[PDB]
């Protein structure tokens, strides 16, 4: 259990070695160093979990040093490990190890092998810092490092400027989220004097007995930081554009690491959100609206990576809905299961991309079941887990827990929105599956696919996170109510799959009729561009910034303070006209000065 | 004791650099290297023997070391030096940046290298004397004597690709700004001394004696305004800022002049040491105007830095934005914000030194500074784009680098004081990330937009890579372990903060 810092030390050592190698090492050696760093991180995580369960699920604390100590401002470099930290650590380490093995197969013959593995190792180390931190500033360190690694890995193909623009968009939107999170940190330290989670929870109700406006503001900015990192409303536009990176980058960002940081932040600081119920209800509303908009955006999209991106956005909206209905255990369970099947779906999508000679349009694709059976079965079980196919997939159990927690707490509209989102989720998932894999034909990587194949089935739901005693228990539903809720969810999923088979498995005749109609084309163009959010943020934040930069590029204040210089030059040039060199004018000026001096002496006397 | 030798070793080293040029053309660089080696060794010896971590705040004055000698006894003027935690930290930073400046110009085998080296040492000695002097006339004397070698270096040894007239104009504008501001500061000092003389009857320029001077409200405001105008020119604070990009553009191609006296933040030290203790009520009244000037400076510098097509001007405007952050920190009256200001100035010095050194290397390889004539240099260079990426991530406030630590302690203290300026400054940090990414992708990412950027370029030298990696290691260690720097300056920050808040 004392090797808790090794889960950061090994990826850091791997990142340093692969960065300073500069590609001089062989591809086999670089792959060995990278996937071995992540593999020993996962092995140390497994030993940590064994020791944690052997110790009776006791919360472990390992300080290393004091980060800063200025008077009452004491921030320490301490790691903490509870059931939630162990769950996210195991998810990050295991899924990152599988993605790293698939990347070691996948990045063969590419320039930047060691750079890719160093950036992913730094990503893993920063996520372990994020999930293991006990105070808000150390978690902010992990937060910003994770954002930096996401920026570095999205624009991995630096030759194409679109990847760089996507990386800029991702880093800028996530930095706005981090600035809101910084606001939350400032308010919490100003009110409570500490940033440790346990101490914040302990001294929150004593300090906020009279006034609760500052704690409400702090939880609101925590929600703003979470939706900045988790790609929710209103900071969700970076995901689809920043999907231009490699497939293992996409799997690491969408399944393992990046979008789950907001869910971890809300679940970790759940006490402060519990004493401010309106902010938690806002978390639930934001998650519901985000999952609905993500589903409607993924319904009409023609890119498989973009469809998986909006599917990930809808699943994070589901987790935020679970957090808003105080179903914390359901949210973390859905986090684990969604990490498993989204990693499987993304790695199988990369296999499809490599098999289809770098084609990324779903309508160009056709009949890939016959060419590649293993990847097709991967996509089948991944879409079955994503669409919550009942009794055989972990996604069904996770969404059932989320909807039962929403129903038992009196949240009816959120449960209705979740059911509609599940219907649309099955719709777009099997729509893309049937478009890609049906129609007319036009040991390093198999092992992670097989492991994620097993983990995307009910075997993934057999793993229960040890969240008892860390997160509060959800209120239990009645047997009849939970039975009819499970029946309704299964019926909705099967009806969505069957209507997707009615629409896209055959010849799309009525689908073309809706697509070519004027309200149909209006709705398709609206949902294709993410409901105009990217256009709005271009016209409200980007274009005035560019206009102000273009206006100020000539430095107006420099000219304003250079105005006295041109005044002095003009005055000197004007005064030099008196030196015409004429003696009679000199005598006249002497007499003028005599008159002026005498008149001034007579006036002032 | 060692403070006169700390000031005088650069001057004797510069004289020896000029005189030993007859022994050979490769001699004065070694003399300058041993000169700043001895200076940095003396600074580290003072750090070890000072016991700064165990020193508690006892109130102004409290100096860890002190030297006094009468200089002009008619006016009560003395060469009076004093070192404490903040002054020792800035002296150590001055010594390290001087070592980097000597090592950066190692390949100059020009026929007049002795005068260049002598001017560099006179600049460094002037900066050390500014950080060490606690006599007003001596502090002003150093403040103005360190500008003549900067003027001559910019004007004669500056950017060789540019025309001579641009170098002369930039050097003259920088000199006019700094010296007019210094003359305003001298007027404020003289009026304060005359007020003290009318109040007590003794001639003095010593800063410890001028602290307990009874001033009416409004006269103190004028003296504070003179001091702040000098420090606002030198910091820079908007609109007294254009001299900094103009001097950085026409600086010598190596970048040693930037590291010598330009990148060392003497003006904020003067604001912490002289503006706040001597005029506490006037500074308390002036705090909203100064902090809104800092906000305007942050956003103005960010918008200028995004709009620059030149790397050197871009880094100069990054300096403008970070100095706006420090200016916001100084007028808060908070211990946390002051400690964050100290950390931010040290980290900004390190990061901007690395950025300017790497810009000099990049101009050496590609023979241009326009960002439209480059692009996709990651595949054409070995070490430079990754280190430039590290430094650009450092100046946007990334944790693991000391800039984040300094800026976040600044914002924590400021939010403990005033929330609105803090939130606007954090959006300024967003703007800082924006301009850092813009510089990175216009410089090293994309396709080659010219012909010189499409060819393979030679790698950096072992000494140059050594000093760049030394800067990298120092920035990382400051980001992860800033505690010894915090305990070094804890007594001076405590004394200044208690004097500021216990006299208002
Ligand atoms: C954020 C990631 C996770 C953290 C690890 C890596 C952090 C960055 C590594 C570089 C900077 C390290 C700075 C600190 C080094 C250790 C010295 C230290 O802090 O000692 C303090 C402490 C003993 O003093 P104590 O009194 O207990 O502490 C309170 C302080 N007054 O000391 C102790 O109690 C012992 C602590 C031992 C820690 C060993 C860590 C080894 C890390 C190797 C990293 C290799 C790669 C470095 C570069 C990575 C990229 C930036
Ligand atoms: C801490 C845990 C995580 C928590 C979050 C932390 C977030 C902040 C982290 C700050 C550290 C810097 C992160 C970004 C650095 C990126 C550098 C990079 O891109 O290196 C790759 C590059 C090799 O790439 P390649 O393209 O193959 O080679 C060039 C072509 N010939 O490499 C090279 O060209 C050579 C190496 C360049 C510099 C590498 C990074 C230097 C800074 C970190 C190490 C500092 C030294 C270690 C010791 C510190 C003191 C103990
Ligand atoms: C979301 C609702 C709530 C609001 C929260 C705060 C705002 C969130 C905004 C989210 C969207 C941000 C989008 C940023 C995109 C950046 C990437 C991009 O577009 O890059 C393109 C360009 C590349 O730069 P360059 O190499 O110069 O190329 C020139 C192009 N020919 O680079 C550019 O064109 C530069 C783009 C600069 C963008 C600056 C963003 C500033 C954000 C300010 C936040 C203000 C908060 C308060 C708002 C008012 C509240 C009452
Ligand atoms: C916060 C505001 C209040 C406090 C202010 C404190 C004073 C210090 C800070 C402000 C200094 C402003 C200086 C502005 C001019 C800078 C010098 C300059 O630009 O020199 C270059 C210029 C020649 O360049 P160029 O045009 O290329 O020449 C070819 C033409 N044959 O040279 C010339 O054109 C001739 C230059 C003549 C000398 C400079 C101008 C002196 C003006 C008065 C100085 C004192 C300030 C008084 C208040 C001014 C208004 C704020
Ligand atoms: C171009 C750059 C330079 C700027 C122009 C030159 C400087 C202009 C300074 C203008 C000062 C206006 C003063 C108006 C009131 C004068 C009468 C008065 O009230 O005197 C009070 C006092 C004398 O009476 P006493 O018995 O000594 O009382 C002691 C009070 N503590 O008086 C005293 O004890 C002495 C009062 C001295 C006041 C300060 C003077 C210098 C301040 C710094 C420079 C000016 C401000 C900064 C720059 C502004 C923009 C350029
Ligand atoms: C060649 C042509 C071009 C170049 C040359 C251009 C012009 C150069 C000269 C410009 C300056 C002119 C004089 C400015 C100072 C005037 C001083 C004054 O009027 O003081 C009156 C009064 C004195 O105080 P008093 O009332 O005696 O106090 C004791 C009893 N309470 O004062 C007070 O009570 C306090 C008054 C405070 C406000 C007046 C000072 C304004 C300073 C403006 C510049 C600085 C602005 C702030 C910082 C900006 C960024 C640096
Ligand atoms: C003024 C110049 C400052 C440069 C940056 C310095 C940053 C602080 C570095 C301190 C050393 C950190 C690594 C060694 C830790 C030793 C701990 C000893 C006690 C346990």
């Amino acid at each position: 259990m004392n090797m808790l810092a090794l889960t950061i030390i090994l990826p850091l050592i791997g990142f340093v070695l692969l960065a300073f190698s500069r590609g001089r090492w062989s591809e086999n050696v670089s792959a060995i160093v990278g996937v071995g760093s992540v593999g020993l991180a996962a092995l140390v995580t497994a030993f940590i979990g064994v020791d944690f369960f052997a110790n009776g699920e006791q919360t472990y604390s390992q300080p290393l040093w004091t980060w800063m100590s200025v008077g009452d401002f004491n921030i320490g470099f301490n790691l903490v490990l509870d059931g939630l930290s162990l769950t996210m650590l195991s998810v990050v380490t295991g899924v990152g190890f599988l993605i790293h093995m698939y990347a070691s197969w996948y990045m063969r013959g590419e320039e930047g092998y060691s750079r890719f593995f160093a950036y992913t190792n730094l990503f893993i180390a920063s996520m372990v810092v994020l999930v293991l931190a006990d105070n808000l500033l150390l978690m902010y360190l992990g937060w910003e490092g994770v954002g930096l690694c996401s920026y570095l890995l999205i624009g991995f193909y630096y030759t194409d400027p679109k990847n760089g623009a996507a990386a800029m968009k991702a880093f800028v939107v996530t930095r706005v989220g981090d600035v809101f999170l910084a606001f939350a940190l400032f308010i919490l330290y100003n009110e409570l004097g500490t940033l440790n989670f346990r101490e914040m929870v302990e001294l929150a109700p004593a300090h906020f007995a009279d006034g609760n406006n500052m704690l409400m503001w702090a939880t609101l900015m925590l929600l703003g930081g979470a939706v900045g990192k988790s790609a929710q409303l209103p900071l969700q536009t970076w995901l689809a554009d920043a999907m231009a990176g490699p497939t293992p980058v996409s799997a690491l960002i969408h399944a393992a690491t990046m979008v789950t940081a907001g869910v971890y932040l809300i679940a970790r600081t759940h006490g402060l959100f519990l004493m401010t119920p309106e902010v938690l209800h806002l978390v639930g509303i934001v998650g519901a609206v985000t999952l609905l908009l993500a589903g409607f955006a993924a319904l009409v999209q023609t890119d498989i990576k973009r469809v998986l991106a909006y599917s990930t956005m809808s699943q994070i909206g589901y987790m935020f809905l679970a957090l808003g209905v105080q179903a914390w255990d359901a949210a973390i369970f859905h986090l684990m299961t969604h990490a498993f099947f989204k990693a499987l779906l993304f790695l199988a999508s990369g296999s499809v991309i490599l098999a289809c000679h770098h084609e990324q349009n779903i309508f160009k694709m056709g009949g890939l079941r016959k060419s590649i059976p293993l990847v097709y079965l991967c996509f089948l079980v991944g879409g079955a887990a994503l669409s919550a196919l009942p009794l055989v997939t972990a996604g069904f159990f996770s969404k059932d827990e989320i909807l039962a927690g929403a129903m038992a707490n009196g949240h009816i509209n959120l449960m209705v929105a979740g059911l509609v989102g599940a219907f649309m989720t099955s719709l777009y998932t099997f729509r893309m599956i049937f478009i890609v894999f049906h129609g007319k034909e036009q040991v390093t990587h198999s092992l992670p696919l097989i492991v994620l194949l097993i983990l995307s089935t009910f075997v993934g739901a057999l793993i229960v996170p040890p969240l008892q005693g860390v997160l509060p228990q959800t209120t239990e539903l009645a047997h009849g109510s939970m039975l009819t809720l499970e029946i309704t969810s299964g019926v909705v999923a099967v009806v969505g799959i069957l209507l997707a088979a009615w629409l896209w498995l055959g010849k799309r005749t009525l689908v073309t009729s809706i697509a070519n109609s004027a309200p149909g084309r209006l709705l398709s163009t609206w949902w294709y561009n993410a409901w105009g959010f990217d256009w709005l943020y271009d016209k409200v934040f980007v274009k005035p910034f560019l206009g102000i930069a273009w206006l100020l590029k000539r430095d107006p204040l420099n000219s304003m303070m250079n105005i006295p210089a041109v005044l002095s030059r003009f005055a000197g040039k004007g005064l030099l006209l008196s030196e015409n060199g004429y003696l009679r004018w000199y005598v006249a000026s002497m007499s003028i000065g005599a008159v002026v001096v005498l008149a001034l002496l007579m006036v002032l006397r | 004791m060692l403070l006169p030798w700390l000031i005088l070793i650069p001057f004797i080293g510069g004289f020896l650099c000029w005189q030993t040029e007859r022994f050979g053309v490769k001699v004065p660089r070694w003399i300058a290297l041993i000169t700043m080696g001895l200076t940095l060794a003396l600074s580290l010896q003072l750090w070890l023997q000072g016991g700064y971590s165990l020193t508690q705040s006892a109130g102004i004055p409290q100096w860890q070391s002190e030297f006094d000698m009468p200089w002009i006894p008619r006016f009560g003027i003395s060469i009076h030096l004093a070192i404490d935690g903040l002054s020792l930290l800035m002296v150590v930073l001055t010594g390290l940046l001087g070592v980097l400046a000597v090592l950066c110009s190692w390949k100059e085998i020009e026929k007049y290298q002795g005068f260049f080296h002598l001017n560099l040492m006179w600049i460094l000695g002037g900066v050390i004397g500014v950080f060490l002097a606690i006599d007003m006339f001596l502090f002003f004397f150093f403040w103005e004597m360190m500008l003549v070698p900067m003027y001559f270096l910019i004007a004669l040894w500056g950017h060789k690709a540019s025309d001579g007239k641009t170098r002369i104009t930039a050097a003259t504008k920088f000199f006019i700004y700094t010296q007019a501001s210094g003359l305003v500061m001298l007027i404020a000092i003289l009026a304060l001394v005359f007020v003290h003389y009318n109040a007590t009857g003794v001639w003095t320029f010593n800063y410890e004696e001028l602290l307990n001077t009874p001033m009416s409200s409004g006269v103190e405001y004028l003296l504070m305004l003179g001091f702040f105008i000098a420090f606002a020119v030198k910091m820079p604070v908007v609109p007294l800022h254009g001299w900094l990009p103009d001097a950085h553009s026409q600086a010598p191609t190596a970048g040693s002049v930037d590291l010598a006296g330009i990148l060392l933040k003497t003006a904020a030290y003067g604001l912490l040491r002289f503006s706040l203790p001597l005029f506490p009520n006037a500074s308390a009244e002036f705090a909203p105007i100064a902090m809104w000037l800092g906000v305007i400076g942050i956003f103005y510098g960010a918008w200028m830095a995004f709009a620059q097509t030149d790397i050197k001007r871009l880094i100069a405007y990054t300096s403008v934005s970070h100095m706006g952050f420090v200016l916001i920190a100084i007028y808060t009256g908070s211990q946390l914000a002051y400690q964050g200001a100290v950390i931010q100035m040290i980290a900004h010095g390190l990061s901007a030194a690395g950025l300017f050194i790497l810009c000099g290397q990049l101009y050496e390889r590609i023979h241009t500074r326009d960002m439209r004539m480059m692009g996709g240099l990651w595949s054409k260079m070995k070490w430079l784009p990754a280190l430039s990426l590290f430094f650009a991530v450092a100046t946007l406030g990334m944790p693991g680098t000391g800039n984040f630590v300094g800026e976040f302690m600044i914002l924590f203290g400021s939010f403990q004081v005033v929330p609105v300026i803090t939130v606007i400054s954090t959006f300024g940090l967003v703007f800082a990330s924006v301009y850092s990414l813009a510089m990175l992708h216009r410089a090293y990412f994309g396709k080659a937009k010219s012909q010189i950027a499409s060819q393979e370029l030679p790698g950096m030298s072992l000494r140059e890579l050594f000093m760049i990696l030394l800067l990298v290691v120092l920035l990382v260690l400051l980001g992860f372990y800033p505690q010894p720097i915090l305990d070094t300056s804890h007594s001076a920050i405590g004394n200044i903060q208690q004097w500021f808040v216990n006299s208002v």
